[PDB]
């Protein structure tokens, strides 16, 4: 959206102002103040846009941003852990299924009519 | 003949945990993509009270201001 | 949940800007410059945090799917053990009576 572009432009303006003010400025010092005011206005606009959009975020995202890292790795980790949970669930499901099948075929001779009715009803 | 207290088993395959829940929930291509952004952020800028900002985020007059404070050039 | 964080960040940034503006005229040129560049670095940190938030804002689907899938299994996990526990409880007490 336009809010991200405004934030990037404000950050670039702040970086340029910091680069200009790193040494002694022979020109007037009001340019940095004007850039700071523009950055504050852009931040206010971005805050208003975020309030309108109403994004909901958890805390784990906050401590993940605190260290500093793109969320793509976190989404990869979530996908791989969900896939691992799915694989172990599939494993337990197929093990109980094969256990049921082996106990059914193992004791097929105890009462043929019961097995016939079980197969018919299924 | 009939055994005591037989009843009807549920619908043959309703929603279970034995299905592939992700591919049914249309999330496959994101995973196939996925399987630092500070660095991503770093490319745009330089590098990536960072102690102070976190604390501020943990809890959760532009023209006039400029006129009010004057900073010596040298 | 990000609206309160954004409002708090805006208030903190405004307070820091006001404090720096008040301190700059009283302090010397070098101290004022150091305070201004430190405030610029802090605002840059806030900006990159906001950028990370708004980049993840559209990437909130897959994490939610993984979380609900994990909960389903976890919710289910309590159920299988509970059924097993009931069977175990019955053998121990109901059979004896």
């Amino acid at each position: 959206h336009l809010e991200e572009h405004l934030e990037k432009f404000v950050e670039n303006i702040r970086q340029l102002g910091i680069i200009v003010s790193d040494f002694q400025p022979s020109s007037q010092a009001g340019l940095n103040q004007k850039l700071n005011f523009i950055v504050t206005g852009l931040q206010d606009i971005d805050k208003c846009r975020q309030q309108l959009h109403d994004i909901t975020v958890p805390l784990e995202v906050f401590e993940y941003i605190d260290q500093g890292r793109n969320p793509q790795l976190y989404t990869k980790e979530c996908l791989e852990r969900a896939l691992a949970k799915n694989e172990q669930v599939k494993g337990k499901i197929d093990t109980m299924k094969k256990f049921k099948s082996l106990l059914i075929q193992e004791l097929s001779k105890v009462f043929p009519e019961d097995m016939a009715k079980y197969r018919s009803i299924r | 003949g009939p055994f005591y207290l037989m009843r009807e088993l549920p619908g043959s395959t309703e929603l279970t945990g034995s299905t592939n829940l992700i591919t049914h929930y249309n999330l496959e291509q994101a995973y196939n993509k996925f399987c630092d952004l500070p660095g991503m952020i770093d490319l745009p800028g330089s590098h990536d009270r960072s102690l102070i900002e976190k604390p501020p985020i943990l809890s959760s007059g532009t023209m006039l201001a400029g006129f009010r404070l004057h900073t010596g050039p040298l | 949940r990000l609206s309160t964080l954004i409002e708090f960040l805006l208030h903190r940034a405004y307070s820091e800007l006001m404090v720096l503006t008040d301190l700059l005229p009283r302090k010397s040129d070098v101290e004022r410059k150091i305070e201004i560049v430190q405030f610029a670095s802090r605002t840059r940190q806030l900006f990159v945090r906001l950028l990370a938030l708004v980049k993840w804002a559209n990437n909130a689907g897959k994490v939610e799917k993984c979380a609900m899938i994990s909960s389903f299994l976890d919710q289910q996990a309590i159920l299988f053990v509970d059924t097993a526990d009931r069977l175990a409880s019955l053998a121990r007490d109901a059979l004896v009576h």
